[PDB]
């Protein structure tokens, strides 16, 4: 009987702590990736503007 | 867009560097020519003073 309730409450704490903590860690990673990928796309746009300017020059 | 507008300025710059050499070379040539005319005139005066008639 009571062991299923013990397992439910121990699993409740584990899931509610871990799933939220993994998503918080993902949020930080996605934000860092936004800066990195934005800069990489900015460098590609800069390289295009420079190649375009060389064709004028 | 600013760098594209500067293409006419870059042509004027590069052409001006060439023209600055050209102008000053031509002007130095003019002065060398006239300086040599004055060198020949100084020689011609050193000839005129050999004729005692004109030199008197």
């Amino acid at each position: 009987s009571q062991s299923q309730g013990i397992q439910q409450l121990l699993q409740a704490e584990k899931r509610a702590a871990e799933k939220v903590s993994e998503a918080r860690k993902r949020k930080n990673r996605r934000l860092k990736q936004a800066k990195e990928e934005a800069q990489a796309e900015i460098e590609q746009y800069r390289l295009q503007r420079e190649k375009e300017f060389k064709a004028k020059e | 867009e600013k760098k594209e507008k500067q293409i006419e300025q870059q042509k004027k710059i590069q052409m001006s560097n060439l023209m600055n050499q050209a102008r000053l070379k031509v002007l130095r040539a003019r002065d060398d020519l006239i300086t040599d005319l004055l060198n020949e005139a100084k020689q011609r005066l050193s000839k005129v003073v050999k004729d005692t008639t004109r030199y008197q």
